[PDB]
C-alpha cells in the first residue's frame, strides 16, 4: 500500500479522548472536492488494539472547514466496536465528493476512554482489499 | 550514547596491503528464486490492480407446469489489491572513498551487497507480507492464507505440526490471471541501481560533508488473482522431519497432495517453494521411497528435485524455517 | 567476508528514508613450513656407481 | 591524525573518578573483530595533564559488550604514571582482535581521584606516532 | 603459523602459580616499538588445558624493560577464564606499540593457582585467525 507522507495525518496518533487528528490537511483551493478524482479515500489504520475499559467504540469520521478552524463533518463511519479493532484493521471511509479547504480526521470515541491504540489516517489510491472468496462451497 | 551509523571509516575493514578487497566472499547472500521465477505485469488500476472475480451462480429451477419462473443474475464482486515500493539512498562521504583511489572499487564492493539485501527483502516479504501492520509493504503469502476459516482455508494443508518450530511449503502457478507481481506508470520491474554522482551531503549540525550516493528502486505488488491456484502446506514441523519417512510428517504425499489441490495446471507455470532444509529432507525420502523399489547403484545420491510433478521444485531461502504453527 | 546486508525501507511518497550500509568483516589464515635436508657422504653415494641410483 | 566522526568517544572527558567513558561505539555486527584489520587501534589522547593528589595512574582499557550494558575488558594498558600524562600524550592501544557489538573505552583510574585531565578517545588509521631516536650517539 | 625461533618464549611452560615466562626477547636496540610494524603481536598458545581447583583466571601480559632487570606492563587482556583455555586457544594481544629491550610474558594467574596447563608466547606476523562467520541466519 502507496502512502502520500503528505496527504498523512495522524501519523501513529495514541487515541485516548475524543480528540481531533494532529495535522490538519491543507488543499492549494477553497474546494479541492478531491472525492471528486474518484480515487482518493481515507483509511484509517489500528494499532496496537482497542484496549479500552470497555464497552467503547471509535467513529472516525473525516471534517471539512474553510479556514483552518472550525470543522465539520463530512464523512463518518458509526460506532466500530472494540475488539474490531485488532492490529491491522483498514477502515476506509471514501473520500467525501465535496471538500472544502482544510480536511482534518476525529475520533468520536464512546465511553469509557481508549486506554491503548493508535490510528494512522492517511488518503491513498487506493486501498489494498483482496479477500478471499468462496468457491463451492460444497468442496469446499 | 552509541554513535552510528552511515558508512564508519571501516573501508579499512575492507583492504589489503593496498586497494578495496575485490574476491569478498559473499556470505549472507542465499539463493531464494521466485524473484527469478516470478513474473511481472504492469498493474492496471492507478496504483492497485482491479480483478473482477464471479461471486455466484444462477441456479436454474425446476418448474412445476405452467408457471413461468423468475430470472436469474449472476452475482459478481470485484477485487483490487496495491502495490509498494522498496528503495533506499546509499551514501558515503567522498573523502573515504577516494582515499587510495578506491572511491570506484567501493562504490562497487558496496553496490553488489545492495542487490543481493534488496532480493533477500523482497523475497522475505513476498512471503510474509503484512499490509495489515507494516501498512507501507505489499501483501504477499501470509497472511492470505492464516486461518483455516477463510475461504481460501482449504487450499492450505496442515501438516500437523505444533510448537515453533515448523515451516511450511508453497505451492502457486504464475500466471497472467492466478497469481503474479505488478509494477507501476510508469516505474518498470525490478530493482533500479541509478548512481546519484557525487553530491553535497549534511552533518548533523549543519556542518557540511560531501558523498557519493547510489539509488535502488524497486516497486513490486502483488496480484493473487485467486487462491485455487495456490496451496500453503502448513506446520511441517521440522526437527520432526525423518529422512525414512516414518516419524514426523513425510513430504512426498504432503507435497503431492499440494498438487491435487489446483485446478488443472493449466497456466501459467507451477512452481513448489521449500525451504532449503525441506529440500534436502525431501531428497533424502523421495530416494528412500525408491529405495524399497527400483533404484540403481549408480543412482544412490538420488537426483537432486528438479522436477517434483513436472513442476519446478524451487529453493527458497527466504522463507522462515522457525514459523509460529497455524492454528 | 560479508557480514551484513543492507536491509532497505519501504517508503510513504514524499519522504527519504536513510541510507544502509553494508558491514563486512574479514579473516587472515596462516602458512607453515615444512622441510628437510637430506644428507649422504659423497663418496657413500659414488660407489658401486649407484650416485643418482641411491640419491 | 584523521578521524571518524563517530569513532570519536569520550570527546574531553574531565575524567576524575575511575569511570567508564562518555560515547560507547555501536559496531554494527555480532563481531566487528576489527583487530584483524591490521589497521584500527584505539588512541588516548591526554590533556592537559592528569593532576591529581598523587601518586596516580590512569589504566586505560578496551571494553567489549553484547548488547550496549555489561562490558568486560578486552585489552589494557597497565599502570601509566602521572607525569606521564602531560597534554600532548597518546596512549594508543592497538585494537583488541576479538570486538564484538558495542565496545567503550574505561579509564581505570588508581588512587587518588585524578583532580585535572582530560582523555580524548578515537579510532583511527592511523596513530601519528613519531619518537625522536638517537643518532651516534658519539657525535654528539 | 611461522615462527622465528628467537621470538619464541615460554615454548610449553606449565603455568602453575602466577608467573613470568620462561624466556625473554632481547631485541638488539633501546627502542623496538615493534608495535609499529602494525604487523608483529604476541600470541599464547594452550595446551593442554586451564586445569586448576578453579574458578581461576590467566591475565597474559607483555612486559618491558631497560635493561633485563625489572618488567612492567605495557599491555594486557584481562581475567581470561578458565574453560576458555582449551588445548587449541591462541589469545592474541597486539604488539604494545611503545616496546623497550628485553620483552617477557607474565602469566597472571588469578587465585586459585593452576594444577595443569603450558603456554606458547611468540611475536608472529601474523596469526592464523579465521572465526566462523554467520550465514543466512534465517536458514537454518
Amino acid at each position: 500500500m502507496i502512502i502520500d507522507k503528505l496527504l498523512q495525518v495522524s501519523d501513529g496518533q495514541a487515541v485516548t479522548a475524543s480528540a481531533a487528528s494532529t495535522d490538519v490537511i491543507d488543499f492549494g483551493q477553497a474546494n479541492p472536492n478531491t472525492g471528486m478524482d474518484d480515487r482518493s479515500k481515507m483509511v484509517i489504520t489500528v494499532d496496537e488494539s482497542a484496549d479500552a475499559a470497555g464497552a467503547a467504540t471509535v467513529t472516525f469520521s473525516v471534517q471539512d472547514s474553510a479556514d483552518n478552524a472550525t470543522f465539520a463533518d463530512v464523512a463518518a463511519t458509526g460506532a466500530i466496536g472494540k475488539a474490531n479493532l485488532a492490529a491491522g484493521k483498514q477502515v476506509v471511509i471514501p473520500m467525501p465528493t465535496k471538500l472544502r479547504r482544510y480536511c482534518r480526521v476525529y475520533y468520536t470515541v464512546a465511553t469509557g476512554p481508549l486506554t491503548a491504540g493508535k490510528f494512522s489516517a492517511q488518503v491513498v489510491t487506493g486501498i489494498q482489499q483482496n479477500v478471499a472468496y468462496p468457491d463451492s462451497p460444497r468442496i469446499a | 550514547s552509541t554513535t552510528n551509523p552511515t558508512l564508519a571509516d571501516v573501508a579499512a575493514r575492507m583492504t589489503p596491503d593496498g586497494k578495496i578487497d575485490p574476491q569478498i566472499v559473499e556470505m549472507l547472500n542465499e539463493t531464494n528464486e521466485i524473484l527469478d521465477d516470478m513474473t511481472v505485469i504492469e498493474a492496471n488500476g492507478f496504483t492497485e490492480h482491479k480483478t473482477t472475480v464471479r461471486s455466484g451462480l444462477p441456479t436454474g429451477t425446476w418448474r412445476k407446469l405452467n408457471y413461468g419462473v423468475q430470472p436469474e443474475k449472476s452475482r459478481t464482486v470485484q477485487v483490487k489489491d496495491s502495490m509498494g515500493m522498496l528503495e533506499t539512498y546509499a551514501e558515503v562521504d567522498k573523502a573515504l572513498a577516494d582515499l587510495n583511489g578506491n572511491s570506484a572499487a567501493w562504490r562497487l564492493s558496496e553496490d553488489r551487497a545492495f542487490i543481493e539485501g534488496m532480493n533477500q527483502t523482497q523475497a522475505t516479504t513476498l512471503f510474509y507480507g503484512d499490509s495489515s501492520i507494516d501498512a507501507e509493504k505489499f501483501m504477499g503469502l501470509t497472511p492470505r492464507f492464516n486461518s483455516l476459516s477463510a475461504e481460501n482455508g482449504q487450499n492450505i494443508i496442515d501438516a500437523g505440526g505444533t510448537g515453533s518450530d515448523n515451516a511450511s511449503i508453497w505451492l502457486t502457478v504464475w500466471g497472467p490471471n492466478t497469481l503474479h507481481t505488478i509494477y507501476p506508470k510508469g516505474s518498470q520491474a525490478g530493482l533500479q541501481s541509478r548512481d546519484l554522482g557525487e553530491d553535497t551531503l549534511i552533518d548533523a549540525a549543519g556542518g557540511r560533508y560531501q558523498g557519493y550516493r547510489t539509488h535502488y528502486k524497486w516497486d513490486i505488488g502483488l496480484t493473487l488473482r485467486d487462491w485455487r491456484y495456490v496451496v500453503r502446506i502448513a506446520n511441517v514441523d521440522v526437527s520432526e522431519l525423518t529422512k525414512n519417512a516414518s516419524a514426523g510428517a513425510d513430504l512426498i504425499d504432503l507435497m503431492t497432495q499440494a498438487v491435487e489441490l489446483i485446478p488443472n495446471v493449466g497456466m501459467g507455470r507451477p512452481a513448489f517453494y521449500m525451504p532449503r532444509k525441506i529440500r534436502s529432507f525431501l531428497r533424502r525420502q523421495i530416494t528412500n521411497k525408491v529405495a524399497a523399489s527400483t533404484l540403481t547403484m549408480e543412482e544412490i545420491a538420488g537426483k537432486k528435485v528438479v522436477a517434483f510433478d513436472g513442476i519446478p521444485c524451487r529453493r527458497t531461502d527466504a522463507l522462515l524455517l522457525t514459523e509460529a504453527r497455524v492454528v
